[PDB]
RNA sequence: ACACCCAGCCGC
Protein backbone atom coordinates (compact mmCIF):
# COMPACT_ATOMS: atom_id res chain seq x y z
CA UNK A 1 0.00 0.00 0.00
CA UNK A 2 1.57 3.27 -1.30
CA UNK A 3 2.18 6.01 1.01
CA UNK A 4 4.01 8.21 -0.57
CA UNK A 5 4.33 8.58 -4.53
CA UNK A 6 7.62 8.64 -6.25
CA UNK A 7 7.82 11.75 -8.76
CA UNK A 8 9.29 10.72 -11.63
CA UNK A 9 12.28 12.63 -12.84
CA UNK A 10 12.03 15.14 -15.88
CA UNK A 11 13.90 12.28 -18.21
CA UNK A 12 11.27 10.23 -17.56
CA UNK A 13 8.54 13.02 -18.46
CA UNK A 14 10.43 16.26 -20.33
CA UNK A 15 8.96 18.90 -22.13
CA UNK A 16 8.00 19.39 -25.62
CA UNK A 17 8.47 21.85 -28.39
CA UNK A 18 5.87 23.47 -30.24
CA UNK A 19 6.61 26.99 -32.24
CA UNK A 20 9.28 27.52 -29.02
CA UNK A 21 7.31 29.86 -26.30
CA UNK A 22 4.88 26.96 -25.21
CA UNK A 23 7.39 24.15 -23.63
CA UNK A 24 4.55 21.60 -23.38
CA UNK A 25 4.81 19.29 -20.21
CA UNK A 26 3.80 15.46 -20.79
CA UNK A 27 0.88 14.27 -19.38
CA UNK A 28 2.86 12.75 -16.47
CA UNK A 29 3.69 15.98 -15.40
CA UNK A 30 0.18 17.78 -15.91
CA UNK A 31 -1.50 14.87 -13.63
CA UNK A 32 1.23 15.06 -11.14
CA UNK A 33 0.52 18.94 -10.68
CA UNK A 34 -2.84 17.68 -10.30
CA UNK A 35 -1.86 15.27 -7.92
CA UNK A 36 0.30 17.71 -5.73
CA UNK A 37 -2.80 20.32 -5.73
CA UNK A 38 -5.18 17.56 -4.72
CA UNK A 39 -2.73 16.24 -2.12
CA UNK A 40 -2.16 19.87 -0.89
CA UNK A 41 -5.72 20.71 -0.66
CA UNK A 42 -6.61 17.42 1.70
CA UNK A 43 -3.56 18.14 3.42
CA UNK A 44 -5.17 21.61 4.82
CA UNK A 45 -8.24 20.56 5.00
CA UNK A 46 -7.49 17.84 7.42
CA UNK A 47 -6.76 20.62 10.02
CA UNK A 48 -9.13 23.54 8.17
CA UNK A 49 -11.97 21.23 9.26
CA UNK A 50 -14.83 20.46 6.59
CA UNK B 1 32.32 26.33 -25.33
CA UNK B 2 35.31 24.60 -27.18
CA UNK B 3 38.50 23.49 -25.07
CA UNK B 4 41.79 24.91 -26.84
CA UNK B 5 39.35 27.77 -28.45
CA UNK B 6 37.95 30.84 -25.20
CA UNK B 7 35.36 32.60 -26.82
CA UNK B 8 34.31 30.35 -29.56
CA UNK B 9 30.66 29.90 -31.45
CA UNK B 10 29.56 26.34 -31.76
CA UNK B 11 28.07 25.89 -35.17
CA UNK B 12 25.10 23.44 -33.90
CA UNK B 13 24.54 20.67 -36.90
CA UNK B 14 21.38 19.62 -36.75
CA UNK B 15 21.86 17.31 -39.88
CA UNK B 16 25.14 15.23 -38.53
CA UNK B 17 23.79 15.51 -34.97
CA UNK B 18 26.95 17.71 -33.23
CA UNK B 19 28.33 20.84 -31.79
CA UNK B 20 31.25 21.69 -33.76
CA UNK B 21 33.77 24.26 -33.66
CA UNK B 22 34.70 26.81 -36.70
CA UNK B 23 38.54 26.54 -35.93
CA UNK B 24 39.31 22.73 -35.34
CA UNK B 25 36.37 20.92 -35.62
CA UNK B 26 36.20 19.40 -32.04
CA UNK B 27 32.94 18.25 -30.64
CA UNK B 28 31.46 19.32 -27.06
CA UNK B 29 28.48 17.00 -25.83
CA UNK B 30 28.48 13.64 -27.86
CA UNK B 31 25.20 14.02 -29.04
CA UNK B 32 22.15 16.42 -29.91
CA UNK B 33 18.93 16.62 -28.38
CA UNK B 34 15.61 17.86 -30.63
CA UNK B 35 -1.42 22.15 -15.29
CA UNK B 36 -4.90 20.75 -14.88
CA UNK B 37 -7.09 17.41 -16.05
CA UNK B 38 -10.77 16.35 -17.23
CA UNK B 39 -12.66 13.34 -15.86
CA UNK B 40 -15.14 12.50 -18.65
CA UNK B 41 -18.48 10.54 -18.43
CA UNK B 42 -18.05 6.58 -17.38
CA UNK B 43 -17.74 3.90 -20.03
CA UNK B 44 -18.61 0.67 -17.52
CA UNK B 45 -21.47 1.41 -15.29
CA UNK B 46 -19.53 0.31 -12.30
CA UNK B 47 -18.83 3.73 -11.18
CA UNK B 48 -22.55 4.54 -10.77
CA UNK B 49 -23.99 5.28 -7.19
CA UNK B 50 -26.78 4.04 -6.10
CA UNK B 51 -28.00 7.58 -7.30
CA UNK B 52 -26.31 7.31 -10.81
CA UNK B 53 -24.18 10.54 -10.86
CA UNK B 54 -21.00 8.70 -11.68
CA UNK B 55 -19.66 9.52 -8.79
CA UNK B 56 -16.36 11.05 -10.12
CA UNK B 57 -16.23 14.49 -12.19
CA UNK B 58 -14.26 17.67 -13.03
CA UNK B 59 -13.86 19.96 -10.28
CA UNK B 60 -12.76 22.96 -12.56
CA UNK B 61 -11.85 25.41 -9.89
CA UNK B 62 -8.90 26.83 -12.47
CA UNK B 63 -8.73 30.34 -10.18
CA UNK B 64 -11.16 33.22 -10.45
CA UNK B 65 -9.06 35.12 -12.87
CA UNK B 66 -8.57 32.61 -15.41
CA UNK B 67 -12.38 32.31 -15.43
CA UNK B 68 -12.67 35.76 -15.95
CA UNK B 69 -10.07 35.60 -18.57
CA UNK B 70 -11.80 32.85 -20.45
CA UNK B 71 -14.99 34.55 -20.37
CA UNK B 72 -13.34 37.83 -21.28
CA UNK B 73 -11.99 35.54 -24.75
CA UNK B 74 -15.05 34.16 -25.64
CA UNK B 75 -17.45 37.64 -25.19
CA UNK B 76 -14.24 39.04 -27.73
CA UNK B 77 -14.32 36.39 -30.18
CA UNK B 78 -18.23 36.19 -30.20
CA UNK B 79 -18.55 40.32 -30.71
CA UNK B 80 -16.14 40.46 -33.79
CA UNK B 81 -17.71 36.98 -35.51
CA UNK B 82 -20.56 39.31 -35.79
CA UNK B 83 -18.76 42.25 -37.66
CA UNK B 84 -16.40 39.74 -39.26
CA UNK B 85 -13.33 40.45 -38.52
CA UNK B 86 -10.21 38.99 -38.85
CA UNK B 87 -8.38 36.87 -36.14
CA UNK B 88 -5.39 39.13 -36.71
CA UNK B 89 -7.61 42.02 -34.46
CA UNK B 90 -9.22 39.14 -32.08
CA UNK B 91 -5.48 37.97 -30.70
CA UNK B 92 -4.58 42.06 -30.81
CA UNK B 93 -7.45 42.68 -28.83
CA UNK B 94 -6.85 39.61 -26.00
CA UNK B 95 -3.21 41.36 -25.87
CA UNK B 96 -4.36 44.46 -24.76
CA UNK B 97 -7.02 42.82 -22.31
CA UNK B 98 -4.62 40.91 -20.82
CA UNK B 99 -1.98 43.66 -20.38
CA UNK B 100 -4.91 46.08 -18.78
CA UNK B 101 -6.34 43.29 -16.46
CA UNK B 102 -2.42 42.50 -15.76
CA UNK B 103 -2.76 46.20 -15.12
CA UNK B 104 -4.83 46.20 -12.19
CA UNK B 105 -6.13 49.47 -12.84
CA UNK B 106 -9.89 48.72 -14.35
CA UNK B 107 -11.57 46.55 -11.65
CA UNK B 108 -14.37 49.16 -10.53
CA UNK B 109 -15.50 48.62 -14.25
CA UNK B 110 -17.62 45.24 -16.34
CA UNK B 111 -14.94 43.31 -18.25
CA UNK B 112 -17.38 43.77 -20.94
CA UNK B 113 -16.31 47.24 -21.09
CA UNK B 114 -13.14 46.45 -21.03
CA UNK B 115 -13.63 43.74 -23.55
CA UNK B 116 -15.15 46.63 -26.14
CA UNK B 117 -12.33 49.28 -25.30
CA UNK B 118 -10.02 46.70 -26.50
CA UNK B 119 -11.61 45.75 -29.41
CA UNK B 120 -12.01 49.21 -30.24
CA UNK B 121 -7.85 49.73 -29.68
CA UNK B 122 -7.07 46.57 -31.87
CA UNK B 123 -9.57 48.01 -34.72
CA UNK B 124 -7.70 51.60 -34.48
CA UNK B 125 -4.04 50.57 -33.91
CA UNK B 126 -4.54 48.16 -37.46
CA UNK B 127 -5.64 51.11 -39.39
CA UNK B 128 -8.81 49.91 -39.99
CA UNK B 129 -10.74 51.67 -37.36
CA UNK B 130 -14.94 51.00 -36.96
CA UNK B 131 -17.00 53.46 -35.34
CA UNK B 132 -18.15 53.40 -32.31
CA UNK B 133 -21.70 53.10 -33.02
CA UNK B 134 -20.67 49.86 -35.01
CA UNK B 135 -18.86 48.61 -31.93
CA UNK B 136 -22.23 49.35 -29.70
CA UNK B 137 -23.98 47.26 -31.90
CA UNK B 138 -22.65 44.11 -31.52
CA UNK B 139 -22.01 44.78 -27.57
CA UNK B 140 -24.51 45.25 -24.66
CA UNK B 141 -22.91 48.25 -23.49
CA UNK B 142 -23.98 52.07 -24.03
CA UNK B 143 -21.77 54.91 -26.18
CA UNK B 144 -21.14 56.86 -22.77
CA UNK B 145 -19.42 53.35 -20.97
CA UNK B 146 -17.60 52.64 -24.09
CA UNK B 147 -16.24 56.43 -24.00
CA UNK B 148 -15.13 56.53 -21.13
CA UNK B 149 -13.85 53.09 -20.62
CA UNK B 150 -11.90 54.11 -23.59
CA UNK B 151 -11.01 57.26 -22.13
CA UNK B 152 -9.49 54.90 -19.05
CA UNK B 153 -7.63 53.03 -21.47
CA UNK B 154 -5.97 55.13 -23.35
CA UNK B 155 -5.39 57.20 -19.49
CA UNK B 156 -3.87 53.86 -17.42
CA UNK B 157 -1.83 51.62 -20.54
CA UNK B 158 0.44 54.88 -21.44
CA UNK B 159 -0.12 54.75 -25.65
CA UNK B 160 -1.01 56.45 -28.33
CA UNK B 161 -3.38 55.99 -30.96
CA UNK B 162 -3.71 57.83 -34.27
CA UNK B 163 -6.61 60.30 -35.05
CA UNK B 164 -9.06 58.83 -37.59
CA UNK B 165 -9.25 60.25 -40.84
CA UNK B 166 -11.91 60.10 -43.16
CA UNK B 167 -10.48 58.44 -45.83
CA UNK B 168 -10.43 54.49 -43.64
CA UNK B 169 -14.54 54.43 -43.00
CA UNK B 170 -14.97 55.19 -47.00
CA UNK B 171 -14.21 51.89 -48.41
CA UNK B 172 -16.43 49.92 -45.66
CA UNK B 173 -19.72 52.16 -46.46
CA UNK B 174 -18.92 51.94 -49.89
CA UNK B 175 -19.13 48.46 -50.42
CA UNK B 176 -21.64 47.44 -47.43
CA UNK B 177 -23.60 50.05 -49.59
CA UNK B 178 -22.31 47.59 -52.94
CA UNK B 179 -20.85 51.09 -54.56
CA UNK B 180 -18.74 50.34 -57.65
CA UNK B 181 -14.70 51.31 -57.56
CA UNK B 182 -15.56 54.47 -59.31
CA UNK B 183 -17.60 55.67 -56.81
CA UNK B 184 -15.37 54.58 -53.88
CA UNK B 185 -12.25 56.70 -55.31
CA UNK B 186 -15.16 59.99 -56.44
CA UNK B 187 -15.83 59.98 -52.41
CA UNK B 188 -12.66 58.93 -50.92
CA UNK B 189 -11.39 62.00 -53.39
CA UNK B 190 -14.03 64.18 -52.38
CA UNK B 191 -13.83 63.51 -48.49
CA UNK B 192 -9.69 64.44 -48.61
CA UNK B 193 -10.49 67.40 -50.23
CA UNK B 194 -13.22 68.66 -48.07
CA UNK B 195 -10.68 67.77 -45.19
CA UNK B 196 -7.78 69.59 -46.39
CA UNK B 197 -9.67 73.00 -48.22
CA UNK B 198 -11.52 73.63 -45.05
CA UNK B 199 -15.00 73.87 -44.86
CA UNK B 200 -15.78 71.70 -42.02
CA UNK B 201 -14.06 73.02 -38.89
CA UNK B 202 -14.50 70.92 -35.77
CA UNK B 203 -17.28 69.03 -37.64
CA UNK B 204 -16.59 65.17 -36.97
CA UNK B 205 -15.61 63.08 -39.82
CA UNK B 206 -18.19 60.32 -39.71
CA UNK B 207 -20.71 63.01 -40.93
CA UNK B 208 -18.21 64.53 -43.89
CA UNK B 209 -17.92 60.73 -44.33
CA UNK B 210 -21.32 60.29 -45.22
CA UNK B 211 -21.49 63.44 -46.97
CA UNK B 212 -18.77 62.40 -49.39
CA UNK B 213 -21.07 58.79 -49.70
CA UNK B 214 -24.26 61.26 -50.48
CA UNK B 215 -22.24 63.16 -52.66
CA UNK B 216 -21.14 60.27 -54.76
CA UNK B 217 -24.32 58.75 -54.67
CA UNK B 218 -26.48 61.36 -56.06
CA UNK B 219 -24.55 61.84 -59.20
CA UNK B 220 -24.74 58.52 -60.86
CA UNK B 221 -27.41 56.31 -62.56
CA UNK B 222 -27.81 54.77 -58.52
CA UNK B 223 -28.88 56.50 -56.12
CA UNK B 224 -29.02 56.28 -52.15
CA UNK B 225 -31.52 57.82 -49.75
CA UNK B 226 -30.69 59.99 -46.58
CA UNK B 227 -32.43 56.87 -44.67
CA UNK B 228 -29.99 53.85 -46.15
CA UNK B 229 -26.90 56.67 -45.27
CA UNK B 230 -27.82 57.07 -41.73
CA UNK B 231 -28.44 53.29 -41.28
CA UNK B 232 -25.31 52.48 -42.81
CA UNK B 233 -22.96 55.33 -41.43
CA UNK B 234 -25.26 55.91 -37.91
CA UNK B 235 -24.98 60.10 -38.32
CA UNK B 236 -28.53 60.97 -38.07
CA UNK B 237 -30.32 62.24 -41.24
CA UNK B 238 -30.26 66.11 -39.71
CA UNK B 239 -26.51 65.56 -39.51
CA UNK B 240 -26.25 64.61 -43.19
CA UNK B 241 -28.80 67.62 -44.33
CA UNK B 242 -25.99 69.82 -42.10
CA UNK B 243 -23.37 68.56 -43.91
CA UNK B 244 -25.15 68.69 -47.61
CA UNK B 245 -26.04 72.40 -47.12
CA UNK B 246 -22.72 73.39 -45.35
CA UNK B 247 -20.47 71.39 -47.94
CA UNK B 248 -22.75 72.01 -50.91
CA UNK B 249 -21.46 75.29 -52.31
CA UNK B 250 -17.99 74.58 -54.79
CA UNK B 251 -19.00 71.02 -55.71
CA UNK B 252 -17.04 70.79 -58.60
CA UNK B 253 -13.92 71.76 -57.20
CA UNK B 254 -14.40 68.85 -54.96
CA UNK B 255 -15.51 66.62 -57.19
CA UNK B 256 -11.81 64.34 -59.69
CA UNK B 257 -10.65 64.73 -63.00
CA UNK B 258 -13.14 62.59 -64.30
CA UNK B 259 -16.18 60.56 -63.20
CA UNK B 260 -18.86 60.61 -65.75
CA UNK B 261 -21.47 62.87 -64.46
CA UNK C 1 22.39 -4.04 -80.37
CA UNK C 2 26.02 -5.36 -79.13
CA UNK C 3 27.05 -7.32 -81.75
CA UNK C 4 24.66 -6.94 -84.69
CA UNK C 5 23.43 -10.08 -85.23
CA UNK C 6 19.80 -11.42 -85.84
CA UNK C 7 18.05 -12.98 -82.88
CA UNK C 8 16.82 -16.50 -83.58
CA UNK C 9 13.56 -15.68 -81.67
CA UNK C 10 10.89 -13.32 -83.09
CA UNK C 11 10.39 -10.23 -80.57
CA UNK C 12 6.81 -9.29 -80.15
CA UNK C 13 7.00 -4.84 -80.53
CA UNK C 14 4.45 -2.20 -80.39
CA UNK C 15 2.62 0.53 -78.88
CA UNK C 16 1.84 0.48 -75.48
CA UNK C 17 0.76 2.79 -72.84
CA UNK C 18 2.69 3.14 -69.92
CA UNK C 19 2.29 5.67 -67.33
CA UNK C 20 4.70 7.12 -65.06
CA UNK C 21 3.99 6.46 -60.60
CA UNK C 22 4.24 9.08 -58.20
CA UNK C 23 7.13 6.59 -56.58
CA UNK C 24 10.01 7.95 -57.67
CA UNK C 25 13.48 6.91 -56.15
CA UNK C 26 15.19 9.93 -55.41
CA UNK C 27 12.32 10.54 -52.95
CA UNK C 28 12.46 7.02 -51.03
CA UNK C 29 16.47 6.59 -50.44
CA UNK C 30 17.44 7.68 -47.41
CA UNK C 31 20.66 6.65 -45.11
CA UNK C 32 21.20 7.77 -41.50
CA UNK C 33 25.17 8.21 -39.90
CA UNK C 34 24.92 8.98 -35.98
CA UNK C 35 22.24 12.04 -36.72
CA UNK C 36 19.64 13.40 -34.60
CA UNK C 37 18.25 11.47 -31.84
CA UNK C 38 14.38 11.49 -29.79
CA UNK C 39 14.27 13.55 -26.14
CA UNK C 40 12.00 10.78 -24.60
CA UNK C 41 14.68 7.77 -25.34
CA UNK C 42 17.75 8.83 -26.82
CA UNK C 43 17.13 6.88 -29.81
CA UNK C 44 17.31 8.14 -33.27
CA UNK C 45 14.59 9.85 -34.68
CA UNK C 46 11.59 8.08 -37.28
CA UNK C 47 11.64 8.59 -41.10
CA UNK C 48 13.88 10.06 -44.05
C1' A D 1 12.50 24.10 -35.08
C1' C D 2 7.51 19.72 -32.24
C1' A D 3 4.06 15.96 -30.14
C1' C D 4 -0.53 13.51 -30.49
C1' C D 5 -4.63 12.39 -33.64
C1' C D 6 -6.45 11.25 -38.41
C1' A D 7 -6.22 10.01 -43.38
C1' G D 8 -3.92 8.09 -47.78
C1' C D 9 -0.47 5.33 -50.00
C1' C D 10 4.10 1.40 -50.84
C1' G D 11 6.23 -4.08 -50.49
C1' C D 12 5.05 -8.93 -48.92
ZN1 LIG E 1 37.95 24.68 -31.29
Amino acid sequence: IVTVLPVPPLSVRPAVVMQGSARNQDDLTHKLADIVKINNQLRRNEQNGA
Amino acid sequence: TCPNHPDAILVEDYRAGDMICPECGLVVGDRVIDLSTMIGKGTGAASFDEFGNSKYQNRRTMSSSDRAMMNAFKEITTMADRINLPRNIVDRTNNLFKQVYEQKSLKGRANDAIASACLYIACRQEGVPRTFKEICAVSRISKKEIGRCFKLILKALETSVDLITTGDFMSRFCSNLCLPKQVQMAATHIARKAVELDLVPGRSPISVAAAAIYMASQASAEKRTQKEIGDIAGVADVTIRQSYRLIYPRAPDLFPTDFKF
Amino acid sequence: GFTGRKITSQIFIGPTYYQRLKHMVDDKIHSRARGPIQILNRQPMEGR
